[PDB]
């Protein structure tokens, strides 16, 4: 029922929460209500793939096996002509020690 | 009502305001709060940890196990230890 | 003397453990002077209708790292009379760890307790890695918090 | 030359001590003493294999001590008795199982339901109700008299052969 995302656009990230049968453009008005854009002027993804606002989460991909609180999916966000999606990357862990095998 | 953590490297994480309370750390604190001593990577699993502690406690439900991969173990440990949580 | 123990009932309870965690369960019964005398373990998902009595303490754990685990939704568990025949149910699951003590768990199961201090972590986090789950120590802290 | 260690469990009086002493002595004890618990061995050619049973019959007030516990440990095999006239012994049978269970560290720990005294005419437990018994328990239900010789040999017998499908 409830599949958890990170809404991820250059160096920003939101963790949200929505209901599987939820539409796509329901969650550009979560979007709306955080980054002060409104959903005409919003692009989500899922991975490369530009989402219907008509379509649901469920309909999309996003299940709960697939959108779990502790692993969320990951969701692009492109703002208005649209800009192309770019997501910047975070950092890395070191390499891991020996004593870590 | 949301709360913004900015990681060291300049990374913004929005999360909502109770699931940051979930730290310690922050809880003392408190819309933003920027961390010189937490790299991105790091507190994004830190955000993940947020949503899965307000998600689960009191579950009706099973609870999953919170997976840590051995390569953010030991900076995900300090980070922990730094927020309280 | 301990305030954690059973009451010596002798009146039986038809009780149903299920393992609802990925953990193997060690079930730990608290007898009438308060010492710990672990049970048969359970498997992950594995249930088992077992025999108890009334006012019998009861709080489980990883079999093999001694991990605290939850049963109801609490740390203890004590069945009562059962009503007209029908079995207590003891839902054993895992808590939700705080990241912190998650974290010592992982390190704990990747890295020798030998070579806990050559991690590139502050002295402090070695003390607690040392740390390891202890029933007779998480029975004193819930015989203070009472 | 194997062992088999076998412990027979059951309520005051349900024919424990009979059943062994006819076992070994081949004799019928009209009356020994409640208190008296004893060890028994014997030689015995079982399905043409020459064992040494080590039979334990247990007599006297409970003790759920670690010395008692540990001593019912070493038993490989464990007939349960209740008397076919006495629906006590039979409620009691439940318990004694449980126990066995504890200290086996098991759930499958070989043993045989033994309904003694099956010459007495005062039936008070019925047949079906001790087979219904012990297909929930998976175990073999074996109807006995001490005094009349009747299934002895096969109680103890069966309960040998449950430890060695069991020791394979
Ligand atoms: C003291 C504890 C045993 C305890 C208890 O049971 N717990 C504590 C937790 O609640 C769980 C529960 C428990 O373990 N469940 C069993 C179990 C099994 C598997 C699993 C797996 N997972 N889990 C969680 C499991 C739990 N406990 N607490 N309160 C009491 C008890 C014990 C019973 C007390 C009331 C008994 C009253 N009796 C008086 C009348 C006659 N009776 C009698 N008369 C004479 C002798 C015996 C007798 N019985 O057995 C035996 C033997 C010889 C055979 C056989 C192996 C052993 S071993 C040993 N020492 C023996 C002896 N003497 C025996 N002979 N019986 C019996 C029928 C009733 C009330
Ligand atoms: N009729 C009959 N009586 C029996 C049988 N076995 C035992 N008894 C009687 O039941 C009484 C108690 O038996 P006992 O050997 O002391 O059983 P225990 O207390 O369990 O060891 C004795 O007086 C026996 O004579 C049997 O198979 N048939
Ligand atoms: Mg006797």
């Amino acid at each position: 029922m409830d599949v958890f995302l990170m809404i991820r656009r250059h160096k920003t990230t939101i963790f949200t929460d929505a209901k599987e049968s939820s539409t796509v453009f329901e969650l550009k008005r979560i979007v709306e209500g955080i980054l002060k854009r409104p959903p005409d002027e919003q692009r989500l993804y899922k991975d490369d793939q530009l989402l219907d606002d008509g379509k649901t989460l469920g309909e999309c991909g996003f299940t709960s096996q697939t959108a779990r609180p502790q692993a969320p999916a990951t969701v692009g966000l492109a703002f208005r002509t649209f800009e192309a999606l770019c997501i910047e990357p975070f950092s890395s862990p070191p390499e891991l020690p020996d004593v870590m095998k | 009502m949301y709360v913004k953590l900015i990681s060291s490297d300049g990374h913004e994480f929005i999360v909502k305001r109770e699931h940051a309370l979930t730290s310690g750390t922050i809880k003392a604190m408190l819309n933003e709060v920027n961390f010189r001593e937490i790299p991105s990577h790091v507190l994004s699993k830190v955000c993940m940890y947020f949503t899965y502690k307000v998600r689960y406690t009191n579950s009706s439900t099973e609870i999953p196990e919170f997976p840590i991969a051995p390569e953010i173990a030991l900076e995900l440990l300090m980070a922990a230890n730094f927020l309280d949580c | 003397r301990p305030v954690l123990r059973s009451v010596n009932s002798r009146e039986p309870s038809q009780v149903i453990f299920c393992n609802r965690s990925p953990r193997v369960v060690l079930p730990v019964w608290l007898n009438f002077d308060g010492e710990p005398q672990p049970y048969p373990t359970l498997p992950p998902g594995t249930g088992r209708r077992i025999h108890s009595y009334r006012g019998h303490l009861w709080l489980f754990r990883d079999a093999g790292t001694h991990d605290g685990l939850l049963v109801n939704q609490t740390e203890l568990f004590v069945p009562s009379l059962n009503v007209d025949g029908q079995p207590i149910f003891a839902n054993i699951t895992l808590p939700v760890y705080t990241l912190k003590e998650r974290c010592l768990q992982v390190v704990r199961s990747l890295v020798k307790p030998e070579n806990y201090r050559r991690l590139d972590i502050v002295r402090s986090l070695y003390e607690d890695l040392e740390d390891h789950p202890n029933v007779q120590k998480d029975l004193e802290r819930l015989t203070q918090e009472r | 030359m194997t062992e088999y260690k076998l412990v027979v469990v059951g309520a005051d009086g349900v024919g424990k001590s009979a059943l062994t002493i006819q076992l070994i002595q081949n004799h019928f004890v009209d009356e020994y003493d409640p208190t008296i618990e004893d060890s028994y061995r014997k030689q015995v050619v079982i399905d043409g294999e020459t064992c040494l049973l080590d039979i334990l019959d247990t007599a006297g007030q409970e003790e759920y001590s670690a010395m008692r516990d540990q001593y019912m440990r070493t038993g490989e095999g464990f007939l349960c008795v209740f008397a076919i006239n006495n629906t006590k012994s039979f409620e009691d049978i439940h318990h004694y199982r449980e126990q066995i269970k504890r200290v086996k560290d098991s759930e499958d720990v070989p043993m045989v339901l033994v309904g003694n005294k099956s010459d007495l005419p005062s039936r008070t437990v019925d047949t079906k109700q001790a087979q219904d018994l012990a297909r929930s328990y998976g175990i073999p239900f074996i109807e006995t008299s001490a005094k009349t010789r009747q299934g002895v040999d096969d109680a103890f017998y069966t309960l040998v052969r449950e430890i060695r499908k069991h020791k394979e």
